[PDB]
DNA sequence: TTTT
């Protein structure tokens, strides 16, 4: 079951720190931390280490955006082997939760995206299946799901020539949430034609598994194209598993109602003996409600808040994640662990808070407390071997890392950029000069500012100047984002003005200048880490610079500024003894109409109406 | 999966000439697709 | 930016 690992090869002083990696866990060492300098290759490195090692493996991501960005990496990089994608399947999702201010309620509100929930079945099945596994994962893989015993126990295993009646086969179909449906064939469903049942795995909506019986036994497990039929290929053994992460029998869920009665008797108690009457009525409305429709139907909204008794399980318990479903010997790669495990621990008690209220109030048991993600000290149970990726490690990291394995040498050789400190009078006016130079080699800029005051009207200035520039809100998606550093790469603006540069793909090969307003002002937006992110956008250009604008030289500016010179430094040690050249890799009324017309033109781009999107272009 | 995967990476690459607003081409890799899925 |  070996990895297989596929058009780079080791650059710059990637063998070294795939080196130090590797020796680091076959010396059993739990945390390391590759400290790569932005644009260094990170994800190919990682990709080394992981086929070196052969464990499986998770890597953890901030956003879905990187998330995804990096599957799209490792599904090139390991063709031959199972890169996973595990998400949240929210396509969009209201939380419920309660506002005392205000004495309203906020119903859950959630659509379930089919291709996500399919992936996250592709995952899951995957770690069973086999050992070269690679799981690109949000903060999902904390949240909660079935027990991987229970799960790996309800698996439906078929074999050619096993003994089997096929009505017996559909039984155990139902019994792990499959859905007999001969008309609509989708995953998560089962048909049947005579002597063929056919299961649409519900980690595939493309291939599914064709059963031929003859009596009481299964003649031959085939693989067909599910809306064609055609054949991919005959399989003497198949493993169909649930067609969900979370199965309560029936026998489970009767013992369950029962133990939920009793913990809402006691419940009631304590808040009439606390005079808490118009929660009672509530709690007691609410979940009286809530448990008629689970004798009925074994289903209610919300009945994840059940989930610990559905397990019948002792309160206070872990959840089961998909940190579970890993063999004990699995390595994790936390990507940007700087972002990454601030977020990880941030999760538990962002969760706790919003749930006590509602128990407070009365719209849950405190059981629903059960149903939880991980807290930091339970993750950290599932530290086996652990590296963190980051050109500024947190804390957490640095504390439980001995040594750092730094990685600075890009591969095209592109330098860190060079840093002018200047004043922070005539600031605006230098910065506008700096700007005009940048437009005249088509090139673009970013400028950050410490406020939405300032950043709004350096904006206006430009604009009224005839400068294209946008300002980045920080009230901007990312699905936005994207169409706007798009638009900056393509020259549509040529500077951005933002507060927080760090946001998601602002890294861009045709920035050739960073403008850092207020750099003295340490804070959050000036620490070392920031600065040197920030510094870390104009690293993608042979020629790459940086204004820090600040009257005096900080501790954060200090530290900022002397690493960015050290890595020039080696990186041009390099450069030269190497014979590399640095090669960059690459009026209200009128407002109105034309963010109309844009919409209209996206529009027709998603429709593939890609005339009528020109039509509208041309317009604009 | 390798006719797929092509079909999957002219898809991508479809979606990315309509982000730089390359309709044109965007279009000639649209019919292209359509010719391959009949 | 992330989750139920
Ligand atoms: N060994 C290598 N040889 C050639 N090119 C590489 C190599 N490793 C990475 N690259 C490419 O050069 C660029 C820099 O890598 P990137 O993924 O941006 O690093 P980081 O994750 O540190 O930002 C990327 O586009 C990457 O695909
Ligand atoms: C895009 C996706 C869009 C919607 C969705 O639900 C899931 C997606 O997954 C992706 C994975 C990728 O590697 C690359 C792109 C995507």
């Amino acid at each position: 079951d070996r990895f297989e690992l596929v058009k780079y090869q080791p650059q710059g002083d990637q063998p070294k720190a795939i080196e130090k990696l590797v020796k680091g866990i076959q010396e059993g060492k739990k945390h390391q931390t590759l400290l790569g300098a932005t644009g260094t290759g990170k994800t190919f490195t990682v990709s080394n280490l992981i086929k070196e090692v052969n464990k499986p493996t998770l890597v953890i991501a901030h956003n879905k955006t990187l998330a995804g960005q990096l599957y799209s990496e490792f599904k090139e990089f390991f063709p031959n082997n199972a890169v996973e994608y595990f998400v949240s399947y929210y396509d969009y999702y209201q939380p419920e939760a309660y506002v005392p201010q205000t004495d309203t309620f906020i119903e859950k509100d959630a659509s379930i995206n089919d291709e996500i929930d399919k992936l996250r079945h592709s995952a899951t099945s995957a770690l069973f299946e086999r050992r070269d596994v690679i799981i690109i994962a949000s903060v999902s893989c904390i949240y909660g799901l079935g027990s991987p015993e229970e799960y790996r126990e309800m698996v439906v295993s078929l074999r050619t020539e096993m003994e089997i009646e096929r009505n017996e086969l559909l039984r155990k179909l139902v019994d792990i949430q499959y859905a007999r449906n001969d008309i609509d064939f989708q995953r998560g469903t089962f048909r049947v034609r005579g002597d063929v049942v056919e299961i649409f795995p519900a980690s595939r909506d493309e291939h599914c598994v064709r059963v031929e019986f003859f009596g009481d036994e299964i003649e031959r497990i085939r693989e067909v194209d599910a809306l064609t039929g055609e054949i991919l290929g005959d399989r003497d053994h198949v493993a169909i598993f649930p067609a969900s992460h979370f199965v309560t029998r029936a026998e489970k869920m009767e013992k369950a109602i029962q133990n939920i009665e009793k913990e809402l008797e006691e419940q009631l108690k304590v808040m009439h003996e606390n005079g808490k009457l118009l929660e009672a009525q509530r709690l007691e409305q609410r979940t009286r409600y809530d448990l008629e429709m689970m004798r009925e139907m074994g289903f209610c909204s919300g009945i994840e808040n059940y989930s610990r008794h559905l397990t019948l399980r002792p309160p206070g318990s872990t959840p089961y994640t998909l940190l579970d479903y890993f063999p004990d010997d699995f390595m994790i790669v936390v990507d940007e662990s700087h972002v990454t495990i601030p977020q990880v621990r941030g999760m538990f008690n962002g969760d706790q808070a919003r749930k006590q209220v509602l128990v407070d109030h009365g719209f849950r048991l405190p059981s629903a407390l059960d149903n939880r993600p991980l807290r930091f000290e339970e993750f950290e149970k599932h530290m086996h071997n652990i590296v963190y990726v980051s050109a500024t490690p947190g804390p957490y990291e640095i504390e439980h890392t001995d040594e750092m394995v730094e990685q600075i040498i890009r591969p095209t050789g592109l330098l860190d950029p060079l840093i002018d400190v200047r004043p922070i009078e005539g600031q605006i006016d230098d910065l506008i000069g700096e700007i005009q130079a940048r437009i005249e080699r088509n090139e673009r800029v970013l400028v950050t500012t410490l406020t939405k005051k300032m950043s709004e009207d350096l904006t206006d200035y430009l604009k009224e100047i005839g400068i294209k520039v946008n300002y980045l809100h920080s009230e901007i998606k990312t699905l936005e984002r994207i169409e706007i550093i798009r638009d900056l790469r393509l020259g549509k603006y040529d500077v951005l003005v933002g507060i927080n540069l760090l946001r998601e793909g602002l890294d861009i090969p045709e920035v050739s200048l960073v403008a850092i307003l207020d750099a003295d002002k340490e804070g959050f937006l000036r620490s070392e880490r920031s600065l040197i992110q920030t510094i870390g956008r104009a690293a993608r250009n042979a020629e790459g610079r940086v204004i820090m604008y600040a009257d005096k030289i900080t501790k954060s500016m200090e530290i900022a500024i002397n690493e960015t010179k050290r890595r020039r430094e080696q990186q041009e040690r390099f450069n030269e003894e190497h014979g590399i050249t640095p090669k960059t890799i690459n009026k209200k009324e009128r407002q109105k109409v034309v963010e109309q017309m844009e919409h209209e033109m996206k529009e027709a781009a998603k429709a593939l109406d890609f005339e009528r999107a020109a039509e509208l272009r041309d317009l604009l | 999966k390798e006719r797929q995967k092509v079909v999957e990476q002219m898809e991508h690459e479809m979606k990315e000439a309509a982000k730089a607003l390359d309709f044109e081409r965007a279009a000639e890799l649209r019919d292209l697709l359509l010719e391959l899925k009949a």
